């Protein structure tokens, strides 16, 4: 059993922790004066002894009590450490040798793709671009060589502790070499620095050390790419990034933060916090007009002074009584820290220049001085002030809520039911209302009083949806941890830190639990239910089994995480779905859509929105649940209870919890017990520990207060008598406002604008107090011009990003498990496309990506924490190879080669280079054969304008037969082709983790005492092999209709789980509670890893290309029809239709000038300056949305209906389309429909979607084919172009005819965006128009087959009966009277 | 005349009856669920009028 | 019969203006922190002045006060004021920046 | 005409008598009687259902 | 009509009493209303399953 520890910060720095750890060694209050140090001082942990009982820890003790060294807080080490510069000796020169040849290989290694691209475009180092630049980057400055040397030497510690303690257990490093000046001793519990030449010493924590490596990576990382940037654009202006930042500035910013951090102390976080808002101020001082700017520079002055002098209170009040008395500077009291705060600020206005772009970049500095110490306990008083406090409210404010939220769902209802809900009160309506239920109508809100919100809120519903009767496995099963329940939380603490009684009482007490309630996890709290059952939780929710439970808990972790026993998050869960699934269809308002291109969408739509005066409010509604109480919020929740049919289960929260004790059961911050008590609710109320919280956890029943925040923003639309429109996007509320005016005379529409913002403002205030949320300051603020959502910035339709914010942590190992080497590749390349994606610059991605693939490569494999050098030497064999099959010079020739090559035929290219024109594509096999041909030609001397012609060099031939000659080894084809369409097969592409863990998750499922899991795991192998034996006799393979019937089946569900366990580590120890790894997990891993490595010798062999003298002609040859034929060849297969489709960026070729041919498609430039990057045009924004099918869909009840079985019919529907031509389609149907559905064929069929498209192979919705096919550019700009697709098709009708062709033109459009953007950075001006004219070789037929053979009824009845505890509800007669 | 007065009186009622619905679910909260009497306050809805059925035949 | 539509309609004033100054207080633990005390309702200056003699416990009930009383204290009055006005040590700050 | 504008008057003398009642009270048989008969309407919308496969 | 406009204004005050009786019962501070009620619930359940049972 290995242990691995952690390589990047993922988890939060603890204050308790520190302070116990701190406490024991120095034998006083450490940080604070909590219980937390009496317990650590009276019983410590052995960790703690063991870190203490050292010698030199000894030593350093002596020192101390002696009054020789003095002992501070960790920011004063930060601040020591970043401005290390003891880097003079023959270590100066091997940092600088160092770098020099990181940057020489990095572009060495882009040389290859620059050439390819401007090769194709028409445009150690061949390209002049790069030489300039080349001989521009021969020098790294100064405070580059500080930040790498400071990684280097944090990293390399690291390093050495992980490798030594994977190797033994128990392993305490102790470096006093590696850092000239400072001692560490670093180990897993804790981290001790000591400076000699100071007399200073510290204690601190594994993360922290975590943290500091991060920090000097991070600003390694940005110093960087300013560097790249700036020497780009000192080449060509259009190269580089938007931003123009200089380094100096930002050494002595982050100089500057370093001293504010060590001068106030850990407080001084909540200071730099403020600053966001400064930087936000100088935007608005471009953007907003004299008053708005002003109010808001106002009250940003304000918030960061108010939060200065309660850092400075805090901290005052914080060490008066510990051992840190003595280390608070003395320009605290007499106040001389403004000065250092005003140095800091005027530093980031000259930072900002006065540019939209240097100030929206410059957000990244908010993650560049570190995290905090989370401080639990004062967390949790925090809020208690603010959850048990009593509100007043007048019924009428209730009844107008409760009204607009009744208003919202009839309107809903008539909108998308063409019906009024059921309703059982109809007596208490008046005659102009029951007009409008009889009519089936609603009035608007321009006709809308504030009485028929009163008369609405008197409404009782019938029940309308349905809720499932067997729970979905998929929803409440996940990776994280869940609380205990109330008599075993006392085993969240050490042993150590409970008195004998509450110990004793544990162990007695422990013998009354089930298996699954002594778990300490989700996964392990289901697997070891021997008693489960699907039906369970729809008994709690109908019969309420949740309300005075004595087994309820909550538990806080830190910013807070709360947890609670599994039975109530099952019924959480559950009610927050059922409002997802069936209520938010009524608010159009609420999204939770975090993306590239939809943050886009949602700021554009927003900019689309005898005067009309109009404002923007814009609100933070994080702490916005802390306010609601039952009265609020259950006014609604009674409504949605009403529409399901049940009783309390959306408002679970406010009638259970006011009855559960609140407790933090962080590990190291215990509460303190009297003796002769054990239960939890009869424990004292303490710091960390109370009752009574009325309220709401943040997180839980979060839909239900957004839609209520809806609704209340149109009673405030109708009391104010103005439009509004809204969005909520998670925590984040806008507002837009707007009003008819008449104006007076001499006023302006600044004035009025601000006026109407004002009262809006007024109103708004006293509407959300008078339900009981008083809104602050510094929650709020109202502007006119300038369209901000969730950290988006967007300005007269320009949009302005922060893309060296999100390449901040870009390095060796990044998001892996068990440090794979390809999951850090992909993970490395897919960080750096966001400088191309979001910061419109080619180059600079290329250049960082090249720089940290290169140093991941070639100089970190060596220092594998389980692969010691195997990787390396593999690498080197892999290189040998390389270099023997294309004849090259060197290894470094081979190292370049190998980097650029596609991951896909086992190389360490994980950017294709399709990706830089458009993000999707519908095949990947000849995308990779394209990128092959494109870098070979590097080589080759191949151009890319011409033919595919024979020449003397052979390699391109060499390369394309080894393609295509190997020897054919098939097996399970077609369960393969339905979990992945685009599989390969006889080993010719490279595997992934699912399929290497698979048959382990599986054995190690075998045996978990869940029958439902049990049985599922011992069937999964006859199961896999009669699902291969189901669709194996229908001739023409169409793997998209094989990943229809794959999804249609509960086998489909059974994997979901399997797949989401084999991502853990240590497969073997889930069962087991360990926190190590099995040496059989450590082995699989190694061996999957060496053999996709060495993937490369067997997919281009030197065996004299597999005895195959015969070579490849290039004279006429066609690499979709190649590519074809390999995927055929793979599987044994005669006939594969619908998954080949050729290579936008190699069917087109590119033209500038017009000619008499007239052909292909054209794109114009409507705008009228020579440049466009930070420009809009009169165009429509383009998104490459897909063609659907036209179907017809049946009129009949849907609601009666839930979601899976409505799902289900639509994959019916689509088999029933699809395989309508096999010769036994009425007994195939009839078996699905009564083993899924529960119903006959015949009355199945009444409900399915009619298609009236007859061509399925070109408009089929699966999950495995893209939707949409946008550009490599951000939206704003395509505004600036026009297309014409005209031409082409003149052409594509008298070679074909009124048939279909494979081709995506959405890609063909795209194609032609990104390739404008292209020209344009590359050389400087945009160019008027570009014509695309496709090669015909390359495009085919597109019809759809006729399909022969029998499907296997026998096989199907086996899989469909061996996995039966994974299929939906049936449909009862009960339901099937309903729906009509 | 007579029905002009009387389409009057229906909307103050409806409004008294809004008013006092809102004031009836509002004071179901969770001392009514400690106590147990919250179901004789909001009314016996499908599932368990179901569940006796099913407990019945 | 107008000599009893108007006894009708002064009983439906009655009732519809003794139903507009009604108060709600929430539910929230008792005086001494033990256990929870229901949700209470009382016409509007009863309500001010069980509040006034705190005989309900709340923080911040000079505000309560006056938004019960359909009033505008001072504190809102500047917090969706006009002009926003610095503090001393902001105005130290704002010297210090210009 | 004349009688039922008097019941209404009661009516409307006891609400005004029970409101009075429950607001100044800071400090069961007709309920059931509702609670049952609309349960039991609920429940008849159930049997239709039931009858009608 | 006015008949039917009379039977509406009848409806809604028998509402209107039962919505009050509803209010002024729920309000009893001392336990035994409280544990009448359910107990009454008690009953009613078990006598409606008789009703349903019967037919
Ligand atoms: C008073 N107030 C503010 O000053 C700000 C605005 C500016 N803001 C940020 C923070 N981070 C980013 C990043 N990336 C960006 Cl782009 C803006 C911080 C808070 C704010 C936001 C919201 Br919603 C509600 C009120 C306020």
């Amino acid at each position: 059993n290995v242990y691995l520890t952690d390589s990047y910060l993922k988890g939060v720095i603890s204050f308790s922790e520190c302070n116990a750890l701190g406490s024991y060694i120095f034998n006083g209050p450490y940080l604070k004066n909590d219980y937390t140090n009496l317990i650590s001082r009276q019983n410590p942990l052995i960790e703690h002894m063991n870190l203490k009982k050292l010698n030199i820890t000894q030593s350093l003790i002596s020192k101390y009590h002696k009054g020789e060294i003095k002992l501070e807080e960790p920011t004063y080490f930060q601040s020591l450490l970043m401005t290390y510069k003891s880097m003079t000796s023959s270590e100066q020169i091997a940092t600088t040798n160092l770098l020099k040849k990181i940057i020489r290989r990095a572009i060495e290694i882009s040389d290859v793709k620059v050439y390819a691209i401007l090769n194709k475009l028409g445009l150690t180092i061949k390209t002049t671009l790069l030489k300039k630049l080349m001989c521009s980057m021969q020098h790294p400055p100064s405070w580059l060589i500080h930040w790498f040397n400071l990684y280097t030497k944090l990293n390399n510690i690291l390093t050495q502790y992980r490798s030594n303690e994977v190797k033994n257990h128990g392993f305490t490093l102790i470096d006093n070499q590696t850092l000239s000046g400072f001692q560490f001793i670093l180990n897993q519990y804790g981290c001790i620095v000591y400076h000699k030449e100071l007399k200073r010493i510290t204690v601190t924590t594994y993360n922290q050390f975590l943290t500091w490596k991060d920090i000097s990576l991070s600003r390694l990382n940005v110093c960087l790419i300013t560097w790249i940037s700036n020497c780009l654009n000192t080449l060509n202006k259009s190269l580089g990034l938007r931003c123009g930042f200089n380094n100096v500035i930002l050494t002595q910013l982050f100089l500057y933060g370093d001293c504010i951090l060590k001068l106030f102390h850990n407080e001084g976080f909540y200071i730099i916090k403020e600053v966001e808002g400064f930087i936000m101020s100088l935007i608005l001082n471009i953007t907003e007009e004299d008053q708005f700017r002003k109010r808001f520079y106002n009250s940003m002055l304000n918030n960061i002074t108010d939060a200065a002098n309660k850092a400075q209170k805090n901290l005052l009040s914080r060490v008066c009584h510990t051992l840190l008395d003595k280390t608070v500077s003395d320009n605290i009291i007499n106040g001389r820290w403004i000065i250092l705060l005003s140095k800091f600020l005027k530093l980031i206005k000259l930072a900002g220049d006065n540019n939209l772009n240097n100030l929206s970049e410059l957000y990244f500095l908010f993650r560049i001085f570190g995290h905090p110490m989370v401080d639990e306990r004062q967390a949790m008083d925090a809020v208690k002030i603010n959850c048990n406090e009593t509100k007043f409210y007048l019924l009428s404010s209730l009844s107008m809520l409760r009204g607009a939220f009744i208003y919202r769902i009839i309107k809903g209802f008539v909108n998308n039911y063409n019906r009024w809900p059921t309703l059982r009160n109809a007596i208490v309506l008046p005659l102009r209302w029951l007009t409008y239920y009889k009519l089936n109508t609603y009035p608007s809100l321009l006709e809308l009083t504030e009485r028929d919100l009163i008369v609405l809120s008197g409404l009782r519903f019938y029940r309308e949806f349905r809720l499932p009767k067997k729970v979905d496995l998929e929803m409440i099963i996940n990776d994280k941890a869940i609380s205990p329940p109330k008599n075993l939380i006392w085993t969240s603490f050490p042993r150590n830190y409970m008195p004998s009684h509450i110990q004793n009482y544990i162990e007695h007490e422990k013998l009354k639990f089930s298996e699954s309630d002594k778990s300490r996890r989700v996964l392990e709290y289901y697997l070891r239910d021997n008693k489960f059952n699907e039906c369970d939780l729809y008994n709690c929710v109908v019969n309420q089994s949740y309300l005075n439970n004595p087994n309820h808990v909550v538990s806080l972790t830190g910013r807070m995480f709360a947890m609670q026993p599994g039975m109530f998050r099952q019924v959480q869960i559950l009610a927050e779905k059922m409002i997802a699934e069936n209520i938010l269809q009524f608010f159009p308002e609420s999204l939770t859509r975090y993306g590239d291109l939809e943050l886009q969408k949602i700021l554009e739509l927003k900019a689309g929105i005898n005067y009309i005066s109009k404002c923007s409010i814009i609100t933070d509604l994080s702490k916005f649940n802390q306010a609601f109480r039952y009265e609020t919020s259950c006014i609604c929740s009674d409504v949605l209870d009403e529409l399901h049919g049940v009783q309390s289960l959306f408002s679970w929260l406010h009638l259970t919890i006011p009855h559960v004790t609140i407790i933090c059961t962080y590990r190291h911050a215990p509460p303190y017990i009297g003796d002769h008590i054990v239960d939890l609710n009869n424990v004292d109320e303490q710091s960390g520990l109370y009752r009574y919280h009325m309220g709401g956890i943040e997180g839980w029943c979060q839909k239900l207060w957004t839609i209520e925040a809806i609704s209340l923003l149109d009673l405030i639309s109708l009391k104010g008598k103005f439009s509004i429109t809204a969005l909520i996007n998670g925590d984040n509320q806008s507002i837009d406002i707007s009003k008819p005016i008449r104006l007076m005379e001499g006023q302006t529409h600044a004035q009025a604008d601000y006026l109407l913002a004002l009262n809006s403002l007024k109103l708004l205030y006293k509407e959300y107090a008078g339900i009981g949320h008083k809104l602050k300051g510094t929650e709020t603020y109202i502007s006119r011009d300038m369209q901000f959502m969730s950290k988006t910035i967007q300005h007269n339709g320009v949009y302005y990003p922060a893309s060296i914010k999100k390449v901040l942590r870009v390095g060796p190992w990044i998001n892996t498990i068990l440090d794979d080497f390809k999951v850090s590749l992909e993970s490395i390349g897919s960080l750096t496309q966001e400088l191309e994606y979001r910061g419109e610059s080619l180059l600079c991605s290329l250049i960082f990506r090249n720089v940290w693939l290169y140093n991941q490569i070639a100089l970190q494999l060596k220092n594998h924490a389980l692969c010691n050098n195997k990787l390396y030497l593999d690498i080197l064999k892999v290189l040998k190879h390389l270099k023997t099959f294309f004849n090259l010079d060197n290894i470094d020739t081979a190292l370049t080669l190998y980097m650029n090559l596609p991951m896909l035929f086992g190389g360490g290219d994980p950017n294709l280079l399709y990706r830089s024109f458009y993000r999707r594509t519908p095949d990947f096999l000849t995308e990779a054969i394209v990128h092959s041909v494109f870098i070979l030609s590097y080589y080759t001397n191949h151009d890319l304008k011409d033919k595919l012609q024979d020449l003397s060099d052979d390699r391109l031939n060499k390369f394309l037969t080894c393609i295509i000659t190997f020897d054919k080894n098939p097996n399970a084809e077609f369960v393969t082709l339905m979990r992945d369409p685009q599989a390969l097969g006889s080993e010719r592409q490279a595997k992934i983790t699912s399929e290497i863990n698979r048959l382990a998750v599986t054995e190690v499922l075998s045996t978990a005492p869940n029958k439902i899991f049990s049985k599922s795991a011992q069937h999964y192998t006859t199961t896999e092999i009669d699902l291969n034996d189901i669709m194996q006799n229908i001739e023409p393979t169409y793997p998209h209709g094989l990943r229809v019937v794959y999804e249609s089946l509960p086998f489909y569900k059974a994997e979901k789980i399997v797949n989401l366990i084999s991502g853990t580590k240590s497969i073997t120890n889930i069962l087991e509670k360990t926190s190590a790894i099995d040496l059989t997990d450590i082995d699989r891993a190694t061996e999957m890893m060496r053999k996709n490595i060495t993937l490369l010798i067997r997919i281009l062999p030197l065996d004299c290309n597999r005895d195959k003298r015969e070579i490849l002609s290039m004279e006429n040859l066609s690499i979709t029809e190649l590519s074809k034929y390999v995927r055929e060849r793979s599987w044994s297969l005669s006939n594969i239709v619908g998954v080949t489709s050729p290579s936008i960026m190699y069917t087109m070729d590119i033209k500038y000038t017009t000619s008499t041919i007239s052909s292909g498609i054209i794109i114009e430039k409507y705008n009228v300056n020579s440049l466009t990057r930070g420009e809009r045009g009169p165009t429509k924004p383009w998104v490459g949305s897909s063609t659907q099918e036209k179907k017809t869909m049946p009129v009949y009840n849907r609601q009666v209906l839930t979601k899976k079985q409505r799902d289900q019919i639509d994959l019916l529907a689509k088999l029933d389309w699809v395989y309508a031509s096999i010769d036994n389609k009425d007994e195939f149907m009839e078996e699905l429909s009564i083993g899924t559905l529960g119903l006959t064929y015949e009355k199945a069929k009444k409900l399915f979607p009619q298609y009236l498209s007859v061509n399925y192979l070109h408009r089929l919705t699966v999950s495995s084919r893209p939707c949409e096919f946008p550009a490599s550019i951000p939206a704003y700009r395509t505004t600036n172009y026009h297309f014409d697709t005209s031409p082409i098709n003149r052409i594509l009708t008298e070679k074909y005819g009124d048939e279909d062709i494979d081709i995506v033109f959405q890609n063909c459009i795209s194609f032609g965006l990104s390739l404008m953007s292209v020209v344009e950075q590359f050389t400087n001006v945009c160019p008027n128009r570009i014509i695309l004219i496709p090669k015909l070789n390359e495009i085919h037929l597109m019809k759809p087959p006729i399909f022969t053979g029998d499907v296997d009824i026998h096989k199907l009845k086996q899989v469909i009966q061996k996995q039966h505890m994974f299929l939906p509800d049936k449909i009862s007669l009960t339901q099937y009277v309903e729906l009509f | 005349n007579i029905t002009a007065r009387l389409d009057r009186i229906d909307e103050k009622l409806s409004e008294i009856l809004g008013m006092l619905h809102t004031l009836v679910v509002a004071s179901a909260g969770p001392t009514s669920a400690r106590d147990g009497i919250r179901d004789a306050m909001v009314g016996l809805r499908e599932e368990m009028i179901e569940k006796i059925r099913t407990e019945a035949l």
